[PDB]
């Protein structure tokens, strides 16, 4: 299991950070996708790693990637974004591992 | 536009077996490896089981391993559950998982990798009780 | 004119005898080939992409990764046995010739006719055919062969092989340069492997257009184009098979006892102890004479790392061999690396009433003895003390790095300077003709396609496309594609390649093995009753020949 | 030793020496490369 702060919260408009940790050997080597999940639906793929989005989603999401930690970064919030974050990657052990996910929410 | 619609949630009792359906359309099906990955009320994401693009290898989590099988057929994606208990009961999504990775943005230059999921599915609920 | 037919179709094998034992035979070929409209009026550059595949380990066996251009126009390759002999004639040059040499080739179209699809928008559907006698088939022949050689066969997609079923050209489409890594890895390599597909490097970037480097032919309804005639230089390829292998080579020893009685146990004895024999041996330190040690001219035959892949720019691929295996003509389904396998659809022999899309399969086990049997040949140490013993033998059964299943053949090469071999026998009816000699400097001495290479030049590729047929809204200036009217073509294609060969003659009491119809194969060679028609695969040395 | 096998000529501050044309036989250097390997040889594989 990935590290992951259980929430945050901001004011609209606010440029935030949230951030994913595991041990290097697995979130190092392997890739790292961050998905938006809100209320009612599944999870929807936010940032798909080298900081390129899929289609249809805004480009306020970025992603960076640095040994254990993974941070993902929204550049202006929007009551849309109260909802939860999930960090997945592949393990050397060859799995899939996420993170606890967290709760950004708007103020 | 790339579709994958879940089937089979059902009410079902403790230690029996379950086929769960992921039917794909609007895309190739058979270029994408496919995923398993289920939510319990309430809680975190969690991988059930992978499958490659030709069946050559299947990935499970231990607390299904054993107990669960994953297969294709060119058209749909299908879970086979047996021995379920009650901690199963939960939403299960099939996912496609992003084998290849452009480096540059144009992406003219694209590498193979793991643990992305690119498109996901509606979901199903499965209840194991009484 | 419309009306007047401008060639005739003409399927007939002819053999005319010529003086000092040489035959000339004749292959006229005759074919109707359908042509669509292509499905877009532009050059396209594709890279092709399998990582799915080959992302997991110890796949790297499975990469079809690549670039193409893919192009508008179609190609029309008459470069398979299959297009030019029936069973019958090809059983007459097996059993009755012992060479063959390409002498030339040409081929012509005619009778093209160019048809549109009217589809009406009657609430039932419905579609009427009408004739656009204005509709031009644009015919371009590189006569230069400026255009990168693409032989069809290599792919099965040469014209068809039954003169009675109209026959469709292959979309031409050549590769574009690419760079890529696949570090190898097996089932528990940690870890995902480098695997990366880089782009093209400038250096080697061409970009063929056939518009550009060859002259293109507009051919209306009442119009034809004939190639000329072609003369090949190839060199003879021989209708023989050797069987002497080293063993076989020179005077075998004297046998001082020779067997009194007819029986399967009563053997020659040569009588004479190893030791104290007569001959000569390349080991310089051993007395021992032996059927094994003893000094043949020269080596028939080499060993070569089978199942070996060679990384380069465009990532691995595999070593050839140009030999078959030893012992694989037990069993066909025994066969190993070396033994060429081919694959085919509904036009090229596989039944053609069968059902589903799996080809048809068939690994040809040529009847040449100069293979290789790995399991065999060993390696021992200098002093060569008899018995061996474990520290001073490297027996097949022996690890290489500590693998199991690897052992020391399959990074062996005996390929040295006393090597000799023998050409690629044919194979009918899927098997490739001729091919190019490549551009290189120091060229390679044989080719594993083709039995016949070109020296100089082999003749143009040609290639077809319906001409566009705009209609009346159309606008350049608009990012969407070419509106078109449904457009499609049937033409006459027909094809004469003339082979010299010669007639063996009797060199032996006992008679030799034929190609013969017998109650096993007999419904291979005539159609069902449903018109089902098969064109098995058929051996092509079957007589033998001395090597020394 | 050169004074065994070659002639020798003395060139004195008024003389001078010449070798005459020598006519090679070489085979052509080709002043391109290439790009193909093995796995870009022939026809490519047909995209549906």
């Amino acid at each position: 299991v990935l590290t992951q702060k259980a929430s945050v919260s901001g004011s609209l408009g606010q440029t935030i950070t949230i951030s994913c940790t595991g041990t290097s050997s697995n979130i190092g080597h392997n890739n790292v996708g961050w998905y938006q999940q809100l209320p009612g639906r599944g999870p929807r793929t936010v940032v798909s790693g080298t900081n390129s989005r899929p289609s249809g989603v805004s480009d306020r999401f970025s992603a960076s990637k640095s040994g254990n930690t993974a941070t993902l970064t929204i550049s202006g919030l929007r009551a849309d974004d109260e909802a939860d974050y999930y960090c997945s990657t592949w393990d050397d052990s060859l799995n899939v591992v996420f993170g606890g996910g967290t709760h950004l929410t708007v103020l | 536009e790339v579709q994958l619609v879940e089937s089979g949630g059902d009410l079902v009792k403790p230690g029996g077996s379950l086929r769960l359906s992921c039917e794909a359309s609007g895309f190739t099906f058979s270029n994408y490896h496919m995923a398993w990955v289920r939510q319990a009320p309430g809680k975190g994401l969690q991988w059930v089981a992978n499958i490659d693009s030709g069946g050559f290898t299947t990935n499970y989590v231990d607390a299904v391993r054993g107990r669960f099988t994953v297969s294709r057929d060119n058209g749909a994606l299908y879970l086979q559950m047996n021995g379920l208990r009650v901690e199963d009961t939960a939403v299960y999504y099939c996912a496609t998982m992003k084998t290849t990775y452009c480096i540059d943005e144009n992406c003219n230059s694209f590498q193979a990798g793991r643990g992305v999921f690119d498109n996901w599915g509606q979901g199903t609920l499965v209840t194991v009780s009484s | 004119g419309v009306g007047i037919s401008t060639g005739t179709f003409n399927n007939q094998t002819e053999f005319k005898f010529l003086e000092n034992g040489w035959v000339y035979i004749t292959a006229n070929s005759s074919r109707l080939v359908h042509l669509n409209m292509p499905e877009s009026e532009n050059y396209r550059r594709v890279v092709v992409n399998n990582l799915d595949k080959t992302a997991v380990n110890g796949n790297m066996a499975l990469d079809d990764t690549h670039a193409e251009i893919v192009t508008p126009w179609s190609l029309v390759d008459a470069n398979a046995w299959g297009v030019w002999f029936n069973p019958g004639d090809w059983q007459l040059i097996v059993n009755t010739m012992s060479e063959l040499h390409l002498v030339s080739f040409e081929q012509e179209i005619f009778n093209v006719v160019l048809k549109t699809v009217s589809e009406s928008a009657t609430q039932p559907p419905t579609k009427v055919y009408n004739n656009d006698l204005t509709a031009s088939l644009m015919v371009a022949l590189d006569s230069n062969n400026t255009m990168p050689f693409t032989p069809a066969a290599m792919r099965s997609e040469t014209l068809g092989f039954y003169p009675w079923k109209p026959t469709i050209p292959t979309p031409w489409r050549y590769y574009f340069q690419w760079d890529r890594t696949l570090i190898p890895s097996h089932t528990g390599t940690s870890g995902t492997p480098t695997n990366i597909y880089h782009g093209t490097d400038p250096d080697d970037v061409q970009f063929y257009t056939i518009e550009n480097s060859v002259p293109v032919h507009l051919l209306r309804t009442g119009d034809e184009f004939a190639t000329g005639t072609f003369f090949f230089d190839c060199k003879p390829c021989r209708l023989t098979h050797t069987w002497q292998t080293n063993r076989a080579l020179g005077l075998p020893p004297f046998l001082n006892s020779l067997p009194q009685s007819e029986g399967g146990t009563n053997f020659g004895y040569i009588g004479v102890q190893q030791d104290k024999r007569r001959g000569v041996t390349q080991m310089g330190n051993t007395n021992y004479i032996t059927e094994a040690t003893i000094m043949r001219p020269a080596e028939v035959g080499y060993s070569a790392p089978y199942y070996s892949f060679e990384a380069s720019t465009q990532g691995p691929f595999k070593t050839p061999i140009a030999a078959g295996r030893g012992g694989a003509q037990t069993d066909e389904n025994q066969a190993a690396d070396g033994d060429p396998r081919y694959a085919f659809g509904r036009q090229h022999g596989q039944k053609t009433t069968t059902t589903g899309e799996t080809p048809e399969r068939f690994t040809y086990i040529a009847h040449q003895d100069t293979g290789r049997y790995p399991e065999g040949d060993w390696i021992q140490n200098i002093n060569f003390n008899l018995p061996v013993t474990d520290d001073n033998v490297l027996l097949p059964t022996d690890p290489i790095g500590g693998k199991t299943g690897i052992n020391y053949t399959n990074i062996f090469n005996t390929y040295g300077p006393l090597t000799a071999l023998n050409n690629v026998p044919p194979v009918y009816p899927n098997g490739q003709i001729w091919d190019k000699e490549f551009d290189t400097d120091l060229k390679p001495r044989l080719h594993v396609n083709a039995p016949f290479v070109c020296q100089n030049n082999c003749p143009g590729q040609l290639f077809v496309k319906v001409a566009p047929n705009l209609t009346n809204q159309y606008d350049p200036d608009a990012s969407a594609n070419m509106s078109r009217i449904v457009t499609y073509s049937d033409f006459w294609w027909k094809g004469k390649l003339v082979f010299k060969a010669k007639l063996r003659a009797s060199h032996t009491w006992n008679p030799i093995q034929q190609m013969s119809i017998n109650v096993d194969n007999q419904f291979n060679y005539v159609p069902s009753n449903i018109g089902g028609m098969k064109i098995v695969y058929e051996k092509s040395q079957l007589a033998p020949r001395k090597l020394y």
